[PDB]
């Protein structure tokens, strides 16, 4: 009974979080009303990881929905699986955060944060043995970014020895709402460097390119982007949701994936990514080749520009475990220059028999690569292009922030980039 | 009759323990409910098998064993498994969250809070013993519990049972079946702190068991069940002298006397033959000379290394089945004229031989075929130092960068314990080279 | 090639063949190590809480 | 795509093999400390054999047989021949030798003197040579006192063996020589003799009445090219190849190189390598080995061949690098890692 408490904050956080629960509920046989209708015992074996069991054999997601405006959470409550969530676990305000990190972190967010912690505390108190937390949010907005990292800080204060995990959506000019997103993301990244154990970097720049170039979607929508995020979140949590030996829990994953405390930002990847030739059987060699392909990466960084510190791979579906080991060893032995040679046997592989919906077999990639510095460099350059002219700062100083806090965040992220660079050489 | 208490620590120790006690029951004719028809002394007795099994008034034969794990899922299988009725709940100890593959978490953070409970349960078994010999401790090197909690337990056992022998069965890490990158750290940390507390340690390299299962059992991708059923066969051969009538290795003290002339060099190499697939149409039964000759092939060793390039300090041959001394001696004569067997000058060149007429038992439906004779050779070779070098080398690669060290310091371990443990291993490798190389 | 110490019983026998002749920390100390590490953990957690209070 | 590592930058032989491996477009070189290799061109000393064959899914091959130093060490070779029944103490193709430890440190001092005193009493030629593996350090004398005193002045093990006082002298010149044979042993322990040998000839006339000047008594390529005044006179670089040497044997001795010399050379090679096969074979080992050996022979005026030593890390004649190194790739490396004639080797069949 290793329970995880899930939190989703802001527009992005709640829309991706909704799709995540929709996907895994289907995989575990839970219908929109919380009733189980599966046909395999593997579905319920580890169900309590993400679901509470209520009267009448009902399974209720251990999820807390947070926002500073009601709109998105109204949509969730009226969505496909909206009725499966605990009505008490909707915590929202009315003011909004105005795409402003300061509003989420210091003013509007500060007024609502205690009521969220009350719900978090309620869910944790009923856990047999709480593993830790997972937060879904964007870094480019105000609520998920500012209030999300505020929540992480207050959760760590109350649960200092629990694991904090996040799925963090990084902003990109190609899929942007406002010009201040580099500000909100730089402020948030520093919080994550200090207060999270594992962060899955989900780059909207990569999600767009995959949709446009690989899936041939002429005009990608946020819904198209979130289909990739749902599939990825399901893949990376498979080790937690089904019987297995590798990782299997948040702390063990962290111990195998994070050799240095600040370098806990992961490049996720998924295969196949097929456009509508969609019925063709996919071989283990193809699954393995694509899973390591940069075009299958959702961080928008080229792995061949850095080195892998650690890699976790998860194969799903009925396949040849012997062939899985062969192709994996083939990739490592054929490109051993992109794997640091001072962490022996740093590529681990796991297999799960239950494939995702509508696929015979798939592969999910989790990489701790020094190439992720390209992502932080990109944000840092966009931050500096505006900050050198103090552009748009009045939105933040109007909420009580000083310019010095921006300079410190700017320096903290450039420090992070420098740390990745030393282990790359 | 002197009792032996088995202690199984962590997933590897528990699952191997389940395979062993399953085999012990089959070898002694004990049913899953603990009943033993052939035992005419109901609720008592001092037979050889009583070294490993106590008896209740109702005739239940209870393993003298404790299972310990910091998470419940592995031991939960035992509680609801085929042999659930063998143990009473006090013998199966589980915590709620494991050591996360972190030696420091198993030894310090969690070990400090459960050690007293584990010692109390062990004391309850000791109170049933009229003449306790000591302990057999099963554990992995790589796990946070198997490494960290075992070393703490061994330290306390030396305090609470100063005059008792302690033997180890230790699983050396192999990447083919491992998924924890820090296992070299945990292996060296637990070896450093356990070295002075263990009288004799039988290391089994998962890489060796894995390849034997693929090569000899035609298993494309062996599971822990496949690995453990083979390991239990080797463990059974080693402990058979304690559980059946005989005169060789009849008590734990004799393992040290016969296999370990130098206390720190207490890691005998185990070699086992024959391993034959049950799915085979029908195999030819190997002779005494053939299975004896097989003991000097690297392919059947529990740790892959080359004994041709080391020195022997002791060598025991443990036969099971249709074997007579005449054939053993004739086989030994032939192997000396062909094999490169070099003993150290301060040890006699010879072999201690034990023969148990009962052939090996195979679990029904298992992978191993029934054979008429088998042998396990226990040899103390400097060649096993190859395993220490490999492990220390991986340790050095990661530690030079301090990779993952913060996980250990965060549990309250000092960084100096790493270098202390590593320096002890360097002195161990130097001990082997002084004994083995000219 | 000499055999010595042949012992026989109903269930087996044992002997030795010679081919060539030759040529701790106290309970108190364990407790201090466990408490010392616990103290180091508590100190690190106090610094974290201090950082979070700031 | 195969992978290999280079751990001996001073190896001319495997610098060419490495050059050829890359030219095939199917072999990739890794940093010398990367464990994920198929082939290790290991270092000469303290090659870590214990870390080979422990990589899941990688067939690993190294260019050295663990334990072959027993054959490629001066003192070790003597001890091997005297103690191994396959070779016996009465071995007819190895000069009478003794292992002598300097008095500042078993030892065969007294045994040597007994045999030495016997020759002195029987009017027989009593000239011995003292040498060791720690040399570039050789002494040739007819007095046992000088030989033993020269070794005590040193600090490493030495060997005293009979000096061939009746060597075969090439004409014109009246000069000494030795024969170098290259032998390759693959992972299956097939013994391949390179069809091409070299005679390292002395450019100075052989003088039996003066062992002080060692230019005419030592056929080493470096000694002739530094202290000899007729270097390169009769043959380029004091290296005569089999074609010219075979023609000489026919013209002068009315015989052939195959009949008079090579049959013995092939016999000696088989005897040495078969003797240690059980000790070094990698047949059932978790990694595989091959190794290139350099055998050095002497021929007396009776056309009897004597083994001088075996080199574990030999070089090769400049003219023969391309052919031999390509042969190593064909039979020793590509046989294990195939790529996507008239062999240059002579297979010495034997019983395994
Ligand atoms: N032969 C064999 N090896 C095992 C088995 N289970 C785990 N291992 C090995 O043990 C090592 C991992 O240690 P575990 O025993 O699983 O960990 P633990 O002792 O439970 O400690 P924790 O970190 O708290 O889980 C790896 O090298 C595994 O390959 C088993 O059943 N049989
Ligand atoms: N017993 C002997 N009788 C006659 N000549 C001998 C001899 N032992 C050695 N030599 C001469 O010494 C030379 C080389 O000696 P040796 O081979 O022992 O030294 P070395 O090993 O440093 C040269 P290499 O290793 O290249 O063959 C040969 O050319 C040979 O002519
Ligand atoms: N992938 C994805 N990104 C989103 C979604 N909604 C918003 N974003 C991104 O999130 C950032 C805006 O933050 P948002 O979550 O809308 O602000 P918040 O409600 O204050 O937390 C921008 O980078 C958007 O591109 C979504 O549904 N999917
Ligand atoms: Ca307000
Ligand atoms: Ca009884
Ligand atoms: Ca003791
Ligand atoms: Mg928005
Ligand atoms: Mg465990
Ligand atoms: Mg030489």
């Amino acid at each position: 009974m290793r329970e995880i408490v899930h939190i989703q904050a802001g527009q992005c956080g709640n829309q991706i979080g909704a799709k995540f629960w929709e996907v895994i509920s289907d995989e575990h046989g839970i219908d929109p009303t919380g009733s189980y209708h599966g046909d395999s015992d593997l579905q319920l074996e580890r169900i309590n990881v993400y679901y509470n069991e209520a009267t009448g054999n009902k399974y209720v997601p251990r999820a807390i929905l947070v926002d500073l405006e009601p709109g998105t959470m109204d949509s969730v409550r009226s969505g496909p699986f909206g009725q499966i969530f605990r009505p008490d676990n909707f915590v929202f305000g009315q003011s909004g955060a105005g795409n402003n990190w300061a509003k989420g972190h210091y003013t509007e967010g500060a007024e609502l944060v205690d009521s969220v912690l009350d719900v978090v505390r309620k869910e944790s108190e009923s856990c047999d043995c709480l593993q830790g937390f997972q937060l879904t949010h964007s870094l480019g907005g105000g609520t998920g970014s500012g209030m999300g990292t505020l929540l992480i800080s207050k959760i760590r204060e109350e649960y200092p020895d629990r694991i904090m995990n996040t799925f963090s959506v990084m902003p990109s000019p190609k899929v942007s709402d406002t010009v201040v997103e580099p500000y909100n993301a730089t402020l948030s990244v520093h919080q994550l460097v200090e207060n999270t154990d594992e962060t899955y970097c989900i780059d909207n720049e990569a999600l767009y390119d995959i949709c446009f170039r690989t899936l041939k979607l002429t005009t990608p929508t946020y819904g198209d982007l979130n289909h990739l995020v749902s599939a990825t979140m399901s893949g990376v949590t498979t080790c937690l949701r089904f019987p297995g030996q590798l990782n299997a829990d948040l702390r063990k994953l962290a111990v195998n994936m994070v050799p240095f405390p600040r370098l806990h930002f992961f490049m996720p990847g998924f295969a196949p990514l097929t456009s509508r030739q969609q019925y063709r059987a996919l071989t283990v060699p193809e699954l393995t080749q694509q899973m390591f392909d940069s075009k299958n990466m959702m961080a928008a960084c080229d792995p061949r520009h850095g080195r892998y510190l650690t890699v976790a791979a998860i194969f799903r579906g009925r396949m040849s475990m012997k062939e899985v080991d062969e192709q994996m060893l083939n990739v490592q032995n054929k490109n051993s220059s992109y794997f640091v040679e001072w962490i022996p046997n740093n590529v681990k592989t796991a297999v799960c028999d239950i494939p995702p919906r509508g696929l015979k077999m798939s592969a999910t990639f989790i990489g701790n690569s020094t190439a992720i510095q390209e992502l932080f460099k990109r944000i840092s350059e966009q931050f500096t292009a505006m900050f050198r002219r103090k552009a748009f700062l009045h939105w933040y100083t109007g909420e009580g922030m000083d310019e010095m806090e921006f300079t410190e965040a700017e320096s903290n992220m450039n420090d992070l980039v420098s740390e990745y660079q030393q282990y790359q050489d | 009759m002197r009792e032996c208490i088995s202690i199984h620590v962590g997933q590897a120790g528990v699952q191997i323990g389940n395979a062993c006690w399953e085999l012990y029951c089959l070898e002694h004719g004990i049913q899953p409910d603990g009943q033993m028809p052939s035992d005419k002394t109901i609720g008592g007795g001092d037979d050889s098998f009583n070294t490993f099994f106590s008896e209740t008034g109702a005739g239940k034969h209870v393993p003298r064993a404790v299972f310990v794990d910091l998470e419940p899922t592995v031991i939960d299988e035992v509680r609801t498994g085929t042999y659930r009725q063998l143990f009473h709940p006090e013998q199966l100890i589980t915590g709620k969250e494991d050591a996360a593959n972190n030696y420091a978490r198993g030894h310090y953070t969690i070990g400090k809070e459960i050690i007293d409970l584990v010692l109390d349960r062990i004391r309850k078994l000791a109170d049933q013993c009229t003449g306790l010999q000591g302990f057999l401790v099963f554990h992995s090197f790589g796990g946070g519990t198997g490494s960290g909690f075992t070393s703490l337990l061994m330290e306390r056992l030396s305090v609470d049972y100063g005059k008792k022998s302690k033997l180890e069965f230790s699983i050396y890490p192999a990447p083919q079946v491992s998924t924890a990158v820090v296992e070299p750290y945990n292996s060296i940390l637990t070896t450093h702190t356990t070295l002075e507390h263990s009288d004799c340690a039988f290391m089994v390299d998962n890489e060796a068991i894995y390849d034997i299962c693929r090569r000899n059992l035609d298993i494309e991708r062996p599971t822990y069940t496949n690995l453990n059923r083979l390991i239990s066969q080797i463990v059974s051969s080693i402990t058979a002298s304690l559980r059946f009538d005989g005169a060789l290795n009849v008590d734990l003290t004799e393992f040290q006397t016969n296999l370990v002339p130098y206390p720190r060099i207490h890691f005998p190499l185990a070699t086992y033959a024959p391993v034959i697939s049950a799915e085979k149409a029908y195999h030819e039964q190997l002779s005494v000379a053939e299975i004896t000759n097989a003991c000097f092939e690297p392919a059947n060793q529990m740790v892959k290394c080359d004994p041709r390039h080391g020195k022997y300090m002791a060598c025991c041959l443990l036969y099971r089945g249709d074997v007579v001394p005449k054939d053993v001696n004739a086989a030994i004569a032939t192997i000396k004229t062909k094999r490169s067997i070099q003993f150290v000058d301060w040890c006699p060149t010879g072999f201690k031989v034990g023969i148990n007429y009962q052939p090996p038992t195979v679990v029904p439906g298992g992978d191993l075929a029934k054979v008429q004779r088998a042998v396990c050779m226990l040899s103390n070779t400097t060649a096993i130092a190859e395993a220490w070098a490999r492990l220390d080398h991986k340790f050095d690669l990661m530690y030079a960068k301090r990779a993952f060290v913060h996980w250990y310091v965060g549990e309250g371990m000092e960084e100096g314990e790493f270098s202390e443990a590593r320096e002890d291993m360097a002195a161990l490798e130097k001990d082997y080279e002084e004994v083995g190389v000219d | 090639m000499e055999v010595i110490e042949l012992n026989k019983c109903t269930s087996g026998q044992s002997f030795e063949v010679i081919l060539k002749p030759p040529s701790d920390p106290s309970l108190e100390e364990i407790q201090k190590k466990l408490e010392a590490a616990e103290e180091r953990r508590k100190y690190q957690e106090a610094e974290l809480l201090k950082h979070l209070a700031e | 795509m195969y992978t290999f590592v280079v751990r001996d930058e001073n190896s001319s032989v495997y610098a060419e093999v490495s050059r050829l491996l890359l030219a095939t477009g199917q072999w990739k070189r890794l940093r010398k400390d990367n464990p994920r290799f198929n082939l290790m061109l290991g270092e000469r000393n303290r090659l870590p054999f214990g870390r080979l064959g422990h990589e899941p899914g990688l067939v690993q091959l190294v260019n050295y047989y663990r334990g072959a130093d027993k054959l490629c060490r001066k003192a070790s070779l003597v001890k091997l021949i005297k103690t191994s029944p396959e070779l016996s103490e009465s071995c007819t193709w190895f000069p009478e030798s003794y292992v002598i430890y300097p008095t500042n440190l078993t030892d065969e001092r007294e045994v040597f003197l007994a045999a030495y005193n016997r020759r002195r009493e029987g009017r027989e030629g009593n000239v011995w040579i003292a040498k060791s593996s720690a040399g570039a350090g050789i002494l040739i004398s007819s007095e046992a006192s000088e030989l033993l005193d020269f070794i005590d002045e040193q600090g490493q093990v030495h060997v005293i063996q009979k000096y061939l006082e009746k060597p075969l002298l090439l004409e014109p010149g009246h000069r000494k020589f030795d024969i170098r044979s290259w032998v390759l042993v693959d992972h299956l322990y097939n013994i391949y003799l390179y069809r091409e040998g070299v005679l390292r000839t002395s450019s100075e006339p052989y003088n039996s009445a003066n062992f002080q000047d060692k230019t005419c008594h030592l056929t080493n390529h470096c000694i002739q090219k530094e202290y000899s005044k007729n270097y390169g006179r009769y043959e380029e670089g004091n290296e005569m190849f089999f074609e010219e040497f075979n023609q000489y044997l026919m013209d002068a001795l009315n015989t052939t190189l195959e009949n008079s010399i090579l049959l013995q050379i092939k016999h000696i090679i088989r005897s040495c390598l078969m003797c240690i096969e059980p000790a070094i074979s990698t047949k059932h080992l978790h990694y595989q080995s091959f190794q290139l050996f350099g055998f050095d022979f002497m021929v007396d005026e009776e056309l009897k061949v004597w083994l001088i030593e075996v080199n574990g890390a030999p070089a090769c004649a400049q003219k023969l690098y391309a052919e031999l190194c390509q042969g190593i790739v064909d039979v020793a490396i590509s046989s294990v890692f195939p790529l996507a004639p008239t062999s240059i080797f002579i297979k010495l069949h034997h019983h395994h």
